[PDB]
């Protein structure tokens, strides 16, 4: 009748240090889980704000296109009327066509520095 | 909340030590936005324990979707990448092709005039930078 | 032992008590430790493209301009076409295109060699 | 050969209406700019409307802003000019052209 009283208590000092050891281990992992929606958070607002940046970016993109777009339909019409066209005016050309060709070679030398870099930040 | 937080943590509440209650104030990892509250009993433990369960049910489920928005990102960045280096080889035949018209231009409507002084400047400015380059 | 049958009102609580201790027993962190990961995963991810979007976003305001640039050159032709023979005297601006032209591309070599001197130092 | 002929014009008063035209041959008629350009007999040239190839980027001197409107038929090879609310000093030689040529002209009076 009395005995067994001497096992519920000796259980008790059995599941206290269980509840210690437990209410311990939630403390920590409830901090765990207060980082993580803080964390979480702070992600999602930030994934936001590059989705805005980037569909800035796009439609910067849209807006080069039409530039260009623009650019080449005023400039097929100018291309083939002067289509349709002596030593002053054969010295001229030579001054000229040598422009034409360093535009060429520094194009070039764009294009090239520009892919090399592209094999660069691989 | 303001001073209604300090009006009532203190004193302890549901039979809790006044000074394990107190050393719960002090160990607060972050009182800017928490309170020290009492779980009594094997059963709120437990409570706690399916409340963390279901929130980081929710958490992996926002991170599924952001991982979803990033492949998106990244794709999208791999176009953008792409239509940057079409662009600016467009650009770069434009560019030509507008400089061959303005010159086929000025070949034309200066028709049989004298080479003129400015025309003969360039000619050497022209000269020097293909010799820069060789 | 009359109405001592409180022993049993201190036998099924014992167990409740137990068969909890037990059930926290059971959890564990495991998943609430992929959230941590993978949210500095993510991050990682985020913080790359981020940082390429920054780059090209330059790459493309840069674009934007030259192209504007050159749509404005264009229409220096448009000009010349439009004038007559009478007016082309006055048809200074293919003059300032040119002389620009040329102090561009003195510019655009020195920056050419600039570039690739940095190219050269980067390898070493 | 750039090849313009332009008519339509006549004397005029203040406050009436014309509708020039130039005829184009010779030349690839869709593909170029034109312009219409006047000369008073003491005064300079003035251009006093552009148009493009398309019949569109088109542009007007200030004096004959709102008065004057420039179109084209690429079709029949026609440059137009509507001319109303007209003025004593929109008096002048009008000619069609671009830079490789222009036509006779046709005289625009506008009495006083």
């Amino acid at each position: 009748l009395e005995n067994l009283i001497n096992k519920w208590s000796l259980e008790l000092e059995d599941q206290e240090k269980h509840f210690l050891q437990q209410a311990t281990q939630v403390n920590a992992w409830d901090r765990t889980l207060m980082q993580n929606g803080e964390r979480i958070t702070t992600l999602h607002r930030e994934m936001e704000k590059v989705k805005l940046d980037q569909k800035r970016l796009d439609q910067e993109l849209d807006f080069i296109l039409s530039q260009q777009k623009e650019l080449e339909d005023l400039l097929t019409p100018l291309e083939e009327s002067v289509k349709e066209q002596q030593h002053a005016d054969e010295e001229r050309e030579k001054t000229y066509k040598l422009a034409e060709n360093i535009d060429a070679q520094l194009k070039r030398m764009a294009q090239d520095l520009k892919e090399v870099i592209e094999h660069l930040n691989t | 909340s303001p001073v209604q937080i300090k009006q009532l943590i203190q004193n302890p509440l549901s039979g809790v030590d006044p000074i394990i209650w107190e050393q719960a104030k002090v160990d607060n990892p972050d009182p800017e936005r928490l309170i020290p509250v009492p779980m009594i009993g094997f059963k709120e433990l437990l409570r706690r324990l399916e409340v963390q369960d279901q929130m980081t049910k929710q958490h992996q489920s926002r991170l599924d979707i952001i991982s979803e928005d990033i492949g998106e990102l990244q794709k999208n960045q791999t176009t953008t990448m792409a239509k940057i280096g079409q662009y600016k080889r467009k650009l770069m035949e434009l560019s030509h092709r507008v400089l061959q018209v303005l010159i086929k231009q000025e070949i034309q409507r200066k028709s049989g005039f004298a080479i003129q002084a400015e025309e003969e400047q360039l000619r050497v400015q022209l000269d020097t930078i293909q010799s820069e380059l060789n | 032992q009359l109405l001592c049958q409180d022993v049993e009102n201190f036998q099924k609580f014992v167990k409740e008590q137990k068969q909890v201790q037990e059930e926290i027993s059971r959890m564990s962190s495991k998943a609430m430790l992929k959230v941590q990961e993978d949210i500095k995963a993510l991050k990682q991810l985020l913080s790359v493209a981020s940082s390429g979007l920054q780059r090209n976003a330059l790459a493309i305001d840069k674009l934007k301009i030259e192209t504007a640039e050159e749509l404005k050159n264009a229409e220096i032709a448009l000009r010349t076409q439009k004038t007559p023979p009478g007016l082309q005297h006055e048809n200074t601006a293919p003059a300032d295109y040119f002389h620009t032209l040329v102090q561009q591309f003195e510019v655009q070599l020195q920056q050419y060699r600039q570039q690739i001197e940095e190219l050269e130092n980067h390898l070493a | 050969q750039v090849q313009l002929q332009e008519s339509g014009g006549g004397l005029v008063q203040p406050g009436g209406s014309l509708r020039l035209s130039c005829a184009a041959s010779g030349f690839t008629f869709s593909n170029y700019a034109m312009s219409w350009v006047r000369q008073a007999p003491g005064k300079g040239l003035e251009v006093v409307s552009d148009i493009g190839s398309g019949g569109d980027r088109i542009t007007y001197a200030d004096s004959v802003k709102g008065r004057f409107t420039i179109s084209r038929d690429n079709a029949k090879n026609t440059l137009y000019l509507q001319m109303n609310s007209l003025k004593p000093e929109d008096t002048a030689v009008y000619y069609c052209a671009n830079q490789y040529g222009r036509g006779p002209g046709t005289q625009v009076t506008v009495s006083s």
